[PDB]
RNA sequence: AUAUUGGCGAGAGACCGAUAGCGAACAAGUACAGUGAUGGAAAGAUGAAAAGAACUUUGAAAAGAGAGUGAAAAAGUACGUGAAAUUGUUGAAAGGGAAGGGCAUUUGAUCAGACA
RNA sequence: GUCGAAUUUGGGUAUAGGGGCGAAAGACUAAUCGAACCAUCUAGUAGCUGGUUCCUGCCGAAGUUUCCCUCAGGAUAGCAG
RNA sequence: CGUGGAGGUCAGUGACGAAGCCUAGACCGUAAGGUCGGGUCGAACGGCCUCUAGUGCAGAUCUUGGUGGUAGUAGCAAAUAUUCAAAUGAGAACUUUGAAGACUGAAGUGGGGAAAGGUUCCACGUCAACAGCAGUUGGACGUGGGUUAGUCGAUCCUAAGA
């Protein structure tokens, strides 16, 4: 419990989580945002086509010094890559949630993402030896990352008494 | 008490050292090596004016 | 509202809610009272 | 307020006495009081509780519940009654950890040692 | 048996986010490394190269 | 009759309250470091009671979703409360080589008093 | 560069800090040598640098005088209460 | 104006919710600050008259702890080199067997020892952490097994020395 959006009358919802995922959360939230708002058949059969290297992750904000592919033009970009680990731990929440949903009797067809999020779970701290007996940090950026999937479902005006008398007036001059 | 914060060996690393002049633990192979130490400012050093 | 009866983040927790239910009870016998 | 020299009002002091008393001195703090039969009966008030008498529950949710002693964990600080439990589904009970204070003692079980002490703090039994 | 087990599982979890090798790997890292931080070079020998 | 930061047994405080108070509230002179003399940490709080989440379902599993225990899981052995830096999602807004601030008003949103 | 000797090297042993050892470079003496390392006296010494934690009200200065020979460091006088 | 504690009082506040914290809400002070509403929270806390002080932070290359941007960036390019099938497994560039190609080339990437280490040896089980990719593998994790002397050493002798 405790996501950080819950949906309007939950018998037409199904969520999931997974917590300390050991698996890069920018490269998460890039995946999770590609995701964002999706029917959930189409998103799966996307994720797929992503692991083939058909069609690509667009990688909007932690995106420096990346490099430039023809299939970010599908979203308007020219950054994009496609990060297999994060796929295959949202295609795995995805599947769970689907599994709930059928749990719950829902409609397969009419299931969309309406909430995801990803945020940082606490670091793996490995450490590595540099140069003149330093010791440098090498550490692990983990994910907690959540969604909500959704059955998608198909003045009193105070006038002054000139103004009264003004429509009054236009009431008699009219039929 | 009259030796609280003062049972520590820590000597400055004198000036030009790219760190602050406290006093600071010596020895090694624990987190107390390098730290600072005696000063009032310090986590686990003398108070100012000990109460007497 | 969920006495009455998209995405949101307000929820009611299930200790606020039975301090509420004390509460109206509390509420409810000083109008029978009076 | 206190008049000898060698008792402490220290809180401190108090607590860490209670929580590291051994096993004799627990079993004075452990004593539950009499019924008011019993304590007619036998002109005592309280009395240290052990394994083979039964009890009346007078406070908390159990409150009425009659039982006899199941064991004395001292180690603890609670007695367990056999027919107190908390049940689940798939077969298990755990006994109720229950305070002596909170008991009243409804039958004694009584032994040589057990007359003796009754006597001794002022019985009159038979 | 079963109980015991994760309970020392969920006991794991600190050190395993620390990375440490078991219940055996306690090595302690200093705060600061006086040879790192006692760097004034003047004209002639220094400390490396 | 006087001294007493050691030892044994006691009683107290307008003292400190886990970065404080002894270095040490906890298997602390421990772990760890150093050839050695020596140096020397960090680290307290589920709940009244482990009742510590049976059973079903998805998953290779960690786990998730139902369910259940409990006053509470907005207490799940990451556990009282749970701030800030920093981060994610949602909603609103602004943006032609910084932003922030003062006076004044427009626009949008939002709101208290006074109403016999 | 040198490579059969003033050669290279293991182990044992001896020399210890205002001391040793030195085919002499203030070289080396456990990453420490114009003085090894460890603890204590010890919170050692300041001509100097840095910092020094709430508000408002009212009053509000000082480089201008004489001196200790002059630097330095002090005294007096002046200004504000 | 504000903070820790202390004497007195308000027969003060409080499980119908104390303290703390958050807040697009309200008010009083020139101000230091004070007061109220909502949420969260779960057991203590304040007004006034006085006492007392380890009593108020933006800085000190301040102390301890925590966290950013840099940044999914620099980089993971010495030691010629890997490939095919099957098996195992949820998962195989990295495990096992077979099939191949190479290499060390006897001053060895072979076979033993001394110092040192101390069970790392071997078997079974086994993957959370570690092996800067991976992992079903391991010098890792768990449980055990294993070192047999009249003849090999110590032990005995003495060397520089103590
Ligand atoms: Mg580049
Ligand atoms: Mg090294
Ligand atoms: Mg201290
Ligand atoms: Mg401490
Ligand atoms: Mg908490
Ligand atoms: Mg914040
Ligand atoms: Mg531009
Ligand atoms: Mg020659
Ligand atoms: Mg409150
Ligand atoms: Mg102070
Ligand atoms: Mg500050
Ligand atoms: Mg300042
Ligand atoms: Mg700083
Ligand atoms: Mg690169
Ligand atoms: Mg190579
Ligand atoms: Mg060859
Ligand atoms: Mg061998
Ligand atoms: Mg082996
Ligand atoms: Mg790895
Ligand atoms: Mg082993």
């Amino acid at each position: 419990a405790r996501y950080g959006a819950t949906s309007t009358n939950p018998a037409k919802s199904a969520s999931a989580r997974g917590s300390y995922l050991r698996v890069s959360f920018k490269n998460t939230r890039e995946t999770a945002q590609a995701i964002n708002g999706w029917e959930l058949t189409k998103a799966q059969k996307y994720l797929e086509q992503v692991l083939d290297h058909q069609r690509a992750i667009p990688f909007r904000r932690f995106n420096s010094s990346i490099g430039r592919t023809a299939q970010g033009k599908e979203f308007g970009v020219t950054k994009a890559r496609w990060p297999a680990k994060s796929v295959k731990f949202v295609q795995g929440l995805l599947q769970n949630a689907a599994a709930n949903a059928e749990a719950k009797g829902l409609d397969a067809t009419k299931l969309y993402v309406s909430h995801i999020q990803v945020n940082q779970a606490p670091k793996q701290r490995r450490r590595t030896y540099r140069a003149h007996g330093r010791i440098n940090k090498y550490e692990s950026s983990p994910s907690h990352i959540e969604l909500v999937v959704t059955e998608k479902e198909e003045k009193v005006v105070r006038l002054t008494s000139r103004q009264r008398g003004r429509i009054a007036a236009q009431k008699r001059i009219a039929a | 008490s009259e030796k609280a914060g003062h049972q520590t060996s820590a000597e400055s690393w004198g000036t030009g050292r790219a760190v602050a002049r406290i006093p600071r633990v010596g020895g090694g192979g624990t987190g107390r090596s390098g730290q600072g130490a005696f000063g009032n400012m310090c986590r686990g050093g003398r108070m100012f004016a000990p109460t007497k | 509202q969920n006495k009455k009866n998209s995405i949101t983040t307000r929820t009611l927790s299930k200790k606020r809610a039975k301090k509420i239910e004390r509460n109206l009870k509390y509420a409810t016998q000083r109008k029978l009272l009076v | 307020a206190k008049q000898s020299l060698d008792v402490s009002s220290d809180r401190r002091k108090a607590r860490k006495a209670y929580f590291t008393a051994p096993s004799s001195q627990r079993r004075v703090l452990l004593s539950a009081p009499l019924s008011k039969e019993l304590r007619a009966q036998y002109g005592i008030k309280a009395l240290p509780i052990r394994r083979d008498d039964e009890v009346l529950v007078v406070r908390g949710s159990k409150k009425g519940q009659e039982g006899k002693i199941s064991s004395v964990y001292r180690l603890k600080f609670a007695v367990q009654v056999d027919k107190v439990t908390k049940e689940k589904v798939n077969g298990a009970s755990v006994p109720i950890n229950l305070h002596p204070s909170k008991l009243v003692i409804t039958k004694l079980h009584l032994d040589k040692d057990r007359k003796a002490l009754i006597q001794r703090k002022g019985g009159k039994l038979e | 048996r079963s109980k015991a087990d994760r309970m020392a599982k969920m006991e794991r979890r600190e050190r395993n986010r620390h990375a440490k090798q078991g219940e055996s790997d306690r090595h302690n890292a200093v705060s600061l490394s006086k040879h790192l931080f006692s760097g004034k070079r003047g004209v002639g020998k220094t400390d490396f190269r």
